[PDB]
């Protein structure tokens, strides 16, 4: 819709400006752009539409940008069910727990990995805390991440 | 995967292959030969042997369909187009000559003896097999063990591995690796083998380390799925090897360890001269053993008694009682022309015996030459009661020994379920076979038939139970008979058992009473045939055992089954000084132990291991196709695979199915039996590849492996999607911080360009100049 | 006080003390100090003022120059906006990087002209002292 495309516009600027204002954005940021308009595509997802692994590789106008966002819209988003399901498969106890160490492993080691920094990051952000045994309720965590930075 | 850990574990294939020319033709040396048809002629086909390039004819109905190079060294044979004695033997032998000794035959595993050490059991390798699903990683015994674990855990039930095969195949080696495996994913357990093997193993022509007792070891697990205890059961130890040993064979391992000087300090404790060829009871057959260092084995055996937690006295009580035996057989005798009763021929050796057993040497030789109402014994009645004593002691030592090692393992911790392992002694045919063998063989039969039941008889039953659909298939695999010939009401053993209770009986009334009952009334029982091996000692009858025809000599079977030690000496020892020493027929008894074992087994989800002896030469990497092929026959491999391809070997309780495969169509799940009706429905799953069931789902072969495929895939995505969610959260979180700097930079950029252009203004220049 | 100077200035510039600034007035004083502008410079330099240069059209063009700019506080903040730790200094490589290829990219000259004055000592470029210098 218009108020929508206007939103793409709004954000496109903040970005195209920071990597040198000139009406073009580094295809390596196309991810973060859309990540700002709510959506959270997967790296596999982004490259599919035009994203790049590195800066410099290439820049893009707003003309080519419209469809990348048309694209990253029709792509699957994870529900609470799904995040709850997957996390259960690591719980031997079955009581909604996990250890810090393991959670760390899941994030950094499995699936489209996550740098060790983004991890200590979101941990601190969501202010996730372990008990005496060093375990955490993965149910709470999933809920925050899902919540947003500003709830 | 480039992992060094897969050198002798992962399979390392095109052209010249006409699916209508190439086939398998019978052979005498290789069992089957690679042939290429040349000309038909009714039934007389004329093929060319690819090897030597010779030519010959072969009945048309004797050609076997060869498999395409597509299935070279295949890891799972149930996936082959053709599962015939020649396709199977070819696949195995293909793998084997390349280091790969493990292959799945459908639902059970095949192990072909390597006769050499392989770097496939390391801790490096164990790490990789942990929690892996059979299709996920190369074939290995760890996988079989690892899987039984997962089942016991998730399915909440007892597991069990029946590791079968011929003698010298790999039954024991593999049983140990399973425990060693389960233990690694403890120290005393592993350490119980060295002592039990020292006391219950011996060189034999077939095996340099032949197990002479049956072993069933259960390994208990706790509420966190970790080892919380363990017990051992043993069956029919060869009481006879103690005093006798056929040529080229040794007595139990200990006796030779004890006379090596691994621990000189002990020589005087046992009163032994470090020479084995000095003691009659252990120098009859062999003395040394290519590849068995009695010195080091003694040390390790000693070392193992410590770890087992054996007080120094305890473990010296053992060593002495067994060294004592080494003397019971040194006690010489004489008669005394007259009555003969018998008199001694010295006393030196007969004292060392009374000494070590803490009893009076006097009171001994006394109750041994004129057992008490008295009744003297002649010169042989004695030398034979000497043996009766040696044998009977050793049978008590071994029994006490096990009770004790269980003392050290029955940790009173909390038990959930367990995983037993069955290693029973296998089939063996020698130059001369007697009661000992019939017992081992009857034992091994037995087991095979179990596999037959649970494999064919069973499979179809469950199909009925659940109330699916199906038509029976007769794999014609039953030995109830052979079994029956030996165990049933009037059987062989039952005849012998009722023959012992008569003091009148003898080797002829027993032999006649046998034909009297089964000659011609049971075809498994056949008059002794003709020699199929030199030095073939006497034979009184033959039995057609699953893995062979055995000519049995029944001489001495009456005493062998009714034991007999001077109830007198049992009194002496009853009150001996040594604390250890102080502490129904055989047939009936064993028949009962065995029946009880079988009963314990049936209550299980069995995983089968099939051992295979590559040749009769004990040399590594060499194959004898005939022998191999021959095993691939009496073991039921092929058939064992047909049903895996033919029928539907899977089975899942909707309760455990919903929990594991809901994540494959969650946008269709609002009762465990309907939820699955939905999931499998959603997936638009072919009605073919599966079936209904009242309490459980039946998935054709492979399908479940493929569901665990789709299962992962989704689990990986979802994990990515939550990582995407984390990527998008962190980005959006730092968005304010990115608007502010975009402004704060435009200030500076536009406001420096101003102060820059203002200095390039003549007026300002000149102004600034005047300033002072 | 910006005015007080302007006047006293206009005084020293208006040599022929006639209350007006003429091509000769400018040329005059310039030379008494540093090199002076060429006729063309002096010409268009005056044409910048519609009519005679009384102390009025003077303050007029000067004020219309310095117009269209912000605060010393407003700028000192647009700066501390990259001074996370609040140290009152920016690391030279950083600032240079920002201005150089970010937002409305500067140019080498804009870059040199800018840092020829900049107060950088110890790796850190003090944006306070420099905000003053560029302002009041
Ligand atoms: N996986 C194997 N790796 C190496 N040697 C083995 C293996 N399996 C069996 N062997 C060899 O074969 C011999 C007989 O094996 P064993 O397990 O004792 O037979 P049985 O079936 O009679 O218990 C072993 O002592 C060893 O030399
Ligand atoms: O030789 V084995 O008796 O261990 O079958
Ligand atoms: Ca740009
Ligand atoms: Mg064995
Ligand atoms: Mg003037």
């Amino acid at each position: 819709s218009q108020d929508e495309i206007d939103d793409l516009k709004d954000v496109f600027e903040l970005f195209d400006f920071w990597d040198g204002r000139d009406g073009a954005v580094d295809a390596f940021k196309l991810g973060d752009v859309c990540r700002c308009l709510g959506i959270n595509p997967r790296n596999e997802d982004v490259f599919a539409v035009g994203g790049t692994h590195k800066m410099g590789e290439k820049s893009l106008p707003f003309e080519e940008f419209l469809p990348a966002y048309e694209g990253l819209m029709d792509c699957e988003q994870g529900t609470f069910a799904d995040y709850m399901e997957a996390f259960k498969t690591f719980d031997r106890e079955g009581q909604g727990f996990i250890s810090g160490a393991e959670l760390r492993h899941v994030l950094t080691a499995l699936g489209e990995r996550l740098s060790d920094e983004d991890v200590d990051e979101i941990i601190k952000l969501t202010d996730l805390q372990e008990d005496l045994e060093g375990n955490v309720k993965y149910e709470d965590f999933v809920k925050k991440v899902m919540a947003g930075p500003y709830p | 995967f480039s992992d060094p850990d897969f050198q002798y574990l992962a399979v390392d294939q095109t052209a010249a292959f006409d699916g209508k020319k190439n086939c398998w033709v019978p052979d005498e040396k290789e069992g089957f030969a690679s042939a290429e048809i040349q000309s038909s002629k009714g039934d007389e086909i004329t093929v060319k042997i690819v090897a030597d390039s010779s030519t010959r004819t072969v009945k048309k109905d004797d050609i076997q369909s060869m498999n395409p190079p597509k299935f070279e060294k295949l890891e799972d044979m149930a996936n082959m187009t053709y599962l015939n004695e020649a396709s199977v033997l070819y696949n195995l032998r293909s793998r084997y000559t390349s280091g790969l000794i493990y292959t799945y035959s459908g639902l059970f595993c095949i192990a072909v003896n390597p006769y050499r050490r392989l770097p496939i059991y390391t801790d490096s390798v164990i790490a990789k097999y942990r929690g892996k699903r059979k299709t996920e990683i190369p074939p290995h015994l760890f996988s079989v063990a690892d899987n039984a674990y997962q089942n016991m855990v998730t399915d909440r039930e007892n597991q069990s591995c029946l590791i079968t095969g011929e003698s010298g195949a790999g039954k024991t080696e593999n049983t140990k690796k399973v425990i060693m495996y389960l233990a690694k994913v403890e120290d005393q357990i592993i350490q119980a083998n060295p002592v039990l093997e020292a006391y219950g193993n011996a060189k034999t022509t077939r095996n340099n380390n032949s197990s002479r007792f049956g072993k069933f070891i259960r390994i208990h697990f706790g509420p966190t799925g970790k080892i919380a205890g363990a017990d051992i059961e043993t069956y029919l130890l060869e009481k006879s090897r103690v005093t006798y040993q056929q040529s080229a064979e040794r007595n139990y391992h200990i006796f030779y360890q004890i006379c090596s000087n691994a621990i000189p300090e002990l020589n005087d404790v046992m009163l032994v001269t470090p020479d084995s060829g000095l003691y009659s009871f252990i120098n009859q057959g062999c003395l040394t053993v290519d590849n068995i260092d009695d010195v080091e084995e003694f040390k390790l055996c000693d070392e193992a008694f410590d770890i087992l937690g054996f007080t120094k006295e305890e473990k010296q009580s053992m060593f002495k009682c067994t060294a004592s035996i080494l003397h019971m057989g040194e006690m010489k005798f004489k008669q005394r022309p007259r009555e003969e009763q018998a008199e001694s021929d010295g006393t030196a050796e007969a004292e060392k015996v009374a000494f070590l057993c803490g009893i009076n040497a006097g009171d001994l030789l006394k109750a041994l030459l004129k057992p008490k109402v008295t009744k003297g014994q002649n010169m042989n009645q004695v030398v034979n009661s000497v043996g009766a004593l040696a044998k009977s002691l050793y049978d008590r030592m071994f029994n006490w020994l096990v009770r004790r090692v269980n003392k050290t393992l029955d940790t009173k911790a909390k038990r959930n379920y367990y995983i037993g392992v069955l290693d029973i002694a296998g089939f063996e045919i020698f130059d001369f076979n007697s009661f000992e063998q019939l017992c081992i063989n009857y034992t091994n039969e037995r087991l095979q038939q179990f596999f037959n039941h649970h494999m064919f008889i069973l499979e179809q039953e469950e199909y009925k139970k659940e109330g699916i659909a199906w038509e029976f298939i007769d794999f014609g695999m039953d030995l109830q008979m052979c079994i029956d010939l030996i165990e049933k009401p009037m059987g062989i053993l039952s005849i012998l058992e009722e023959e012992c209770m008569f003091p009148k009986a003898d080797d002829k009334s027993f032999q006649d009473k046998l034909y009297q009952n089964h000659m011609g009334k049971n075809r498994m029982f056949t008059k002794p045939g003709k020699p199929t091996r030199p030095n073939q000692g006497p034979a009184h009858f033959e039995l057609h055992h699953y893995a062979g025809n055995v000519p049995y000599s029944i001489t001495g079977w009456l005493e062998k089954n009714k034991d007999p030690i001077n109830e007198n000496v049992v009194a002496l020892l009853g009150a001996s000084k040594e604390p250890l020493v102080a502490e129904q027929t055989i047939s009936a008894v064993h028949r009962e132990s065995l029946n009880k074992l079988m009963k314990n087994l049936y209550s299980t989800h069995p995983h089968f291991v099939r051992c295979i002896i590559p040749n009769e030469l004990k040399q590594p990497g060499l194959v004898d196709a005939e022998l191999v092929l021959h095993q691939l026959q009496c073991n039921g491999v092929l058939e064992g695979i047909r049903i895996c391809r033919k029928g539907f070997p899977s089975r899942l309780i909707y309760s455990e199915f919903k929990q594991r495969y809901s994540i494959l169509a969650p946008n269709a799940i609002p009762d465990g039996k309907t939820v699955s009706e939905k999931i499998l429905a959603g997936l638009q799953m072919d009605p073919a590849e599966y079936r209904l069931g009242t309490t459980k789902v039946f998935f054709k072969a492979g399908v479940l492996g493929n569901l665990e495929e789709m299962r992962d895939e989704r689990l990986s995505k979802i994990i990515s999607m939550f990582q995407a969610h984390i990527r998008g959260y962190l980005i959006r979180k730092a968005y304010k911080k990115l608007q502010d700097q975009r402004i704060g930079l435009s200030v500076i950029q536009r406001n420096i360009r101003k102060w820059l252009v203002l200095r390039n203004w003549q007026w300002w220049k000149l102004y600034s100049k005047v300033k002072p | 006080k910006q005015i007080q100077e302007m006047k006293e200035a206009f005084s020293m510039i208006d040599v022929d003390r006639d209350g007006f600034v003429s091509k000769e007035d400018i040329k005059a004083i310039s030379e008494q100090l540093g090199r002076a502008p060429d006729d063309k410079e002096l010409t268009a330099m005056l044409k910048e003022a519609p009519g005679p240069l009384n102390f009025t059209m003077f303050l007029s063009i000067f004020s219309d120059k310095l117009s269209g700019t912000d605060s010393e506080e407003t700028i000192r903040n647009a700066f501390a906006m990259f001074d996370e730790q609040e140290t009152k200094k920016l690391n030279i490589e950083y600032i240079k990087d920002l201005l150089e290829n970010m937002g409305d990219n500067f140019n080498k000259d804009e870059m040199r002209m800018t840092f020829k004055e900049a107060p950088v000592e110890g790796g850190k470029f003090d944006y306070v002292k420099f905000t003053a210098m560029i302002k009041g």
